[PDB]
């Protein structure tokens, strides 16, 4: 036993080495010896961690997808249910089409949201509205069998109710509203945290009466905050800013709010640049401002294109893509987040249209398959208009103060050095510019020393690499010699009251007035 | 720079 | 004032400090079921590539980028010897994932009797066995 082989390793080895290998390298290695036959064949934990990365679909290779799915795989039944619903990889003709896609889609969909683990539930915004307005879309058929599914399901139902709930949050019914209401209370019962959450917030907005109701609520947003979730936390956050009604102690609060603003971890980096051949960050700033330009178009909010970019930096840093196929990642992210969140969505027949259709239909589908399979699920992370929001609903400052802090919070995501700190202490640095900006004569109050949980010393570096990334160099120009100004012309409307066409201060004097030296 | 939306985008340096 | 002794399967001790040694996991818990908290395949030079690798890796909180020059520049000494190593932290609860990950690279871009070749394998399938692989194959 000099020289040990790979014939006499125990199963952890290699479970664990042929977990991280794609489909046709598995394949491939399962001709070497009758044992890794036996091994991979026998048991599922490999088959159950395969990749399924840059495959779709295909009726060649049907069987293997859905073997690979169906004994622990979740990438390949997202993969499946997507191609078997949008019609794409699939030879079904048209006149049996409906119904066989729509059963075998849902059934993909139930498979692939069981094999989630640990994740807000996602598979309700391929299903989402608006619909075929003529005839009966696939996206109707497999509804209605979830709802089937649903009702016949036993070992893990409670997600399949809540994107169920949420698909006819969505419409615009009456009718509709209270079956989906219905639907939380329904995933509520048997346990699901968001669910629980939105069935608070749908409820928060109808009884606001005595000081024992909020009492009420904000035991329960305490039970709901303190598992882990994150609009509950945002929410509970806010509730103790409702500090005078609400029975508690300013110790209390302020503890909460240490408690959420101390939580966060700066996540990326230059890890992007090395896992790729190469971006230079300046395509990732052209995708980004055309990216800014779409959703200045269609009345996108601030949250959305957040989330997009965030979105588009996840899938980066996971799975490389080549140059030419960027504008699909962010169009596919913006269709997705879109769907995920807001209400009026970027159609499909829509998103390829801005892309002067160089890619198509097709290629756009697997895009935002291969998206949404390669997040594992997990669409919303902090972001900086979170934390922007809550610091703005605790201190009372005046309205340009507020569009200021906005401007300043949107512009970091052009910029990616500005991801070495963590939401909170960006989101407080740009609160601070706002405040130094006007002239207010104390920045820093002790109020904001008490919930932020930090001091003027911890924010000094974060405002000036804030306002230095943001304001001060130049604008990445090759050619024509103009500056990108999608961002500042999206400020220059009146809704935000023509903020971006005011004058700010210059680094040296943030760096007088803030008491920083320079070298 | 610029063109309207609808565009192809330049990422070659 | 802390301090853990050490022997390697040679008989040879050599000192290490606590927070390094906390890395493995194997020796805590062994330490909490004895109460005292608070190997057959080693040499010493097993030792010293294991605390240099620990002590180059102290600030750490995939790809293949995070592997640093000392790795890279240690694991192509023997194949036998990574193997020795795979199982080694399998058993110590550590290194685990690079090790899988610097197996694994060897393995993804080559062909089958690449594998066989590089692996010491001189064969295990017989005349009746190539043509069930190839067919076998024939799924993609």
């Amino acid at each position: 036993p000099r020289n040990l082989t790979i014939l006499s390793l125990p199963e952890d080895v290699l479970f664990h080495i042929l977990k991280w290998l794609s489909v046709e390298d598995i394949l491939a290695v399962r001709a070497v010896h009758s044992q890794l036959k036996d091994l991979v064949d026998n048991h599922a934990s490999v088959w159950a961690c395969a990749s399924f990365q840059e495959l779709w679909p295909s009726p060649g290779n049907l069987k293997l997808f859905e073997r690979a799915a169906e004994k622990g795989n979740f990438e390949a039944a997202v993969k499946l249910g997507i191609a078997y619903l949008y019609n794409e990889g699939l030879s079904v003709s048209d006149e049996a089409r409906a119904e066989v896609n729509g059963l075998k889609a849902s059934r993909f969909f139930s498979l692939a949201e069981r094999l989630n683990v640990g994740a807000a539930p996602f598979i309700w915004l391929f299903i989402r509205p608006p619909w075929s307005v003529s005839g009966s879309c696939c996206k109707a058929v497999v509804h209605e069998s979830l709802r089937a599914e649903c009702q016949l399901q036993r070992t893990h139902k409670a997600s399949i109710l809540h994107c169920l709930g949420r698909v006819l949050s969505l419409f615009e019914d009456e009718e509709k509203q209270q079956q989906a209401h219905d639907l939380f209370e329904e995933a509520a019962h048997q346990g699901c945290l968001t669910s629980s959450y939105l069935l608070w917030e749908s409820d928060r907005r109808t009884d606001v009466s005595d000081p024992g109701r909020c009492l009420h609520s904000f035991r329960k947003l305490r039970d709901y905050a303190a598992k882990g979730c994150w609009e509950a936390q945002l929410s509970l956050a806010k509730a103790c800013a409702n500090a005078n009604q609400l029975g508690l102690e300013v110790r209390a609060s302020s503890e909460i709010v240490c408690q959420l603003f101390q939580a966060s971890q700066a996540v990326s980096k230059q890890q992007v640049f090395s896992v790729q051949k190469g971006l230079n960050d300046t395509m990732r700033y052209i995708l980004i401002d055309w990216l800014v330009e779409v959703a200045t178009m269609k009345d996108f909010t601030s949250l959305c294109l957040h989330l997009t970019v965030e979105c588009v930096d996840r899938y980066l840093r996971r799975r490389l893509v080549p140059r030419y196929r960027l504008q699909l990642l962010g169009i596919a992210c913006m269709v997705i987040c879109t769907r995920f969140i807001s209400k009026e969505i970027l159609t499909i027949r829509e998103a390829v249209w801005l892309t002067d259709n160089t890619y198509k239909y097709e290629d756009l589908v697997r895009m935002m398959g291969e998206i949404v399979s390669a997040l594992e699920g997990k669409i919303r992370v902090p972001t900086v208009v979170d934390y922007k929001e809550v610091l703005l609903t605790l201190v009372p400052v005046e309205l340009r103060t507020q569009h200021l802090c906005s401007f300043l919070c949107e512009l970091s995501l052009l910029h990616t050095s500005l991801s070495a700190y963590a939401p909170a202490r960006l989101a407080a640095a740009a609160l601070l510019l706002a405040r130094l900006t006007h002239g207010q004569t104390q920045p820093w109050t002790t109020q904001l020393w008490d919930l932020t949980g930090f001091s003027y010393e911890d924010l000094i570096p974060c405002v000036l690499s804030l306002h230095k990334k943001c304001f001060h160099d130049d604008a990445p120009k090759d050619y024509r010699q103009v500056s990108l100004t999608a961002v500042k012309q999206r400020f220059e409307d009146k809704r935000y009251g023509e903020i971006s066409q005011e004058e700010v201060l210059s680094y040296s004097q943030l760096c007088a007035a803030l008491g920083v030296t320079q070298d | 720079g610029r063109p309207p939306v609808k565009r192809r985008l330049d990422l070659e340096t | 004032m802390p301090s853990i002794k050490l022997q390697s399967s040679d008989g040879e001790i050599f000192e290490v400090d606590v927070e390094i040694a906390k890395q493995s996991v194997t020796i805590k818990t062994m330490l909490e079921d004895l109460g005292m908290d608070d190997l057959p395949n080693v040499n010493a030079a097993i030792l010293k590539k294991v605390i240099q690798w620990c002590t180059h890796h102290k600030d750490d909180p995939k790809r293949t980028d995070d592997i640093p020059v000392w790795d890279q520049e240690f694991l192509k000494v023997d194949q036998g010897t990574l193997f020795e190593l795979i199982l080694a932290a399998n058993y110590l609860d550590i290194l685990l994932d690079v090790t899988c990950k610097t197996v694994a690279n060897m393995i993804k871009g080559k062909t089958p009797e690449e594998i066989r070749k590089t692996f010491n394998i001189k064969n295990d399938f017989t005349e009746e066995e190539e043509a069930q692989v190839r067919k076998e194959n024939q799924w993609c």
